[PDB]
């Protein structure tokens, strides 16, 4: 049920985007499967121009289906903006406008599924066309080219950051809002309560995606070492290409979402600090 | 990527020399870096290599004990330390990502002045032609270059004056990107041929065959000059 697996992003104020997590993972999986299958042989490596153009075409089609939910999405932005710029009517309004966005996504599910299946059929056809001269000595050069091109730099980027310290910094910010809210004994209190509730949900999703990143970074690093500078039997090579495509897709989904949610958290934190300023300095 | 090596050296016999190789992008990702030297009167000679992601080193038997190859853990720098230097060690030393599909690139070379299983036989040693004349270079290996995977690991390099070697043909007959159609490769097993339908001034330099069936060994070279 994709209704329970949708992330909501607000990277900048007045903006809203959604990610149906199972579709993001699925499209990314067949993207990695497509590149591994063509990079395997020099005679097929040149098909990257056509793969890049097909993936671009699939992304535009997916975004065209997402655009069908734009009026409902913009209606939800207007309510969030009203609830953040100072109540039960507004909180009721927010809950039913968010439910409407999830219903709109759910109403066009087969449209998304049709696009996901085009990507699967494309990735699977290339994967089925994978051939070895000797099915006992299948080279793994394609696994290395695809890892160097699409994965390696994301692993380095992750390892250069302290994602656990980022979580700790976010809990410190949330605790300071709780402290301010506790000792505040108004309409401003209701907006401080609503913004803090959004930030805590955003934080819980950041912590969820961060756990997946830390786990898949160790797994990708260990598994790449076992699947390169070696030959495999054809069936073993195919299974290890599906295994890596799965590992990469789970990692990339969480990495992309954690960054989008991190931006969403600090955009709401900047707005909350302005409310704290107007309430303390310009009001009481 | 581009590879940048440390500067020129003049060493006494019995001393050590350590050459560095930095990747422009900061990493060697999951690929290999190999060290190849070239003495004044000889063809290239492979010393050893490293796959930094695996921490796997491979050394040429004649250099085992004298060569140590290392890599920076997260710094994108490879090293080659040659100890107990002799006058025979005077050479241009190169680090390279050797003949890896569409990837072949070299460092600028490090001048060091001291003050194999598969043997490659190249023919002829020198070739003098006028522009437009065809040219042919042969290479014979002591063992077959055909691998159980169905690839024949035969390569052709051209080293132009004042330049690092450049890959022309991969796995017997595949022209590298940018290589004009006048260059062509043929052969199987142990006998291979590089042809130039018509020679042009820019073709001048030393051509070397390289085998990667038992990585790595090279031919002595074919110096091609105009008129």
């Amino acid at each position: 049920n994709i209704a329970n697996s949708i992330d909501i992003l607000q990277e900048k104020e007045g903006h809203l985007d959604f990610v149906i997590i199972p579709h993001y993972t699925f499209l990314d999986y067949y993207k990695h499967l497509s590149y591994n299958s063509i990079y395997h042989k020099s005679s097929t490596y040149g098909k990257y121009i056509a793969v890049d153009a097909f993936i671009k075409k699939i992304n535009e089609a997916y975004d065209k289906v997402k655009s069908k939910c734009n009026d409902i999405k913009n209606d939800l932005i207007a309510t969030i903006k009203k609830l953040e710029h100072p109540f039960k009517k507004m909180m009721d309004e927010y809950n039913t406008k968010k439910k409407k966005l999830i219903k709109c996504i759910k109403n066009h599910e087969n449209d998304f599924n049709k696009i996901c299946m085009d990507m699967k059929n494309y990735g699977t056809n290339l994967f089925e066309q994978l051939s070895c001269y000797n099915n006992n000595f299948c080279n793994t050069n394609g696994i290395r080219y695809h890892y160097d091109e699409y994965i390696h730099k994301l692993i380095l980027s992750v390892k250069s950051k302290n994602l656990n310290k980022d979580l700790s910094d976010m809990t410190n910010i949330l605790q300071q809002s709780e402290l301010l809210l506790t000792n505040l004994n108004y309409i401003y209190i209701d907006t401080i309560k609503f913004i803090h509730k959004e930030m805590k949900h955003i934080f819980n999703r950041i912590e969820y995606h961060t756990k997946i990143i830390n786990d898949k970074t160790k797994i990708i690093q260990d598994k790449i070492k076992l699947n390169i500078w070696r030959t495999f039997q054809k069936d073993e090579l195919l299974k290890r290409i599906l295994d890596m495509s799965n590992e990469y897709s789970l990692f990339i989904t969480s990495d992309h979402l954690r960054q989008m949610l991190y931006n969403t958290f600090y955009s709401k934190e900047k707005h909350l600090n302005n409310i704290f300023h107007h309430l303390i300095y310009v009001l009481q | 990527v581009q590879l940048v090596q440390s500067g020129a050296e003049v060493k006494k016999p019995g001393s050590s020399v350590k050459v560095s190789c930095k990747a422009s992008g900061g990493t060697f990702s999951s690929y290999a870096i190999n060290w190849v030297r070239q003495a004044p009167g000889q063809g290239p000679e492979w010393l050893g290599g490293i796959i930094p992601i695996l921490d796997r080193v491979n050394y040429a038997q004649k250099f085992q004990g004298r060569v140590t190859i290392t890599a920076d853990e997260l710094g994108g720098t490879a090293y080659m330390e040659l100890t107990s230097l002799r006058s025979e060690d005077t050479a241009m030393y190169y680090c390279a990502r050797l003949a890896d599909g569409p990837f072949d690139y070299w460092g600028q070379g490090t001048q060091v002045i001291v003050s194999s299983n598969i043997v490659m036989t190249q023919t002829p040693l020198s070739l003098s032609v006028s522009p437009g004349q065809p040219a042919s270079i042969s290479c014979k290996s002591s063992q077959s270059l055909l691998h159980s995977d169905g690839q024949t690991y035969m390569y052709w390099y051209l080293q132009k004056p004042g330049q690092s070697p450049q890959l022309l043909i991969s796995e017997v007959s595949s022209r590298f990107s940018g290589v004009p159609d006048r260059f062509s490769g043929s052969g199987s097993g142990t006998t291979f041929t590089l042809k130039i339908s018509r020679v042009e001034a820019e073709d001048v330099g030393v051509y070397y065959c390289m085998q990667a069936k038992d990585p790595y060994s090279f031919g002595q070279g074919t110096k091609l000059e105009i008129k």
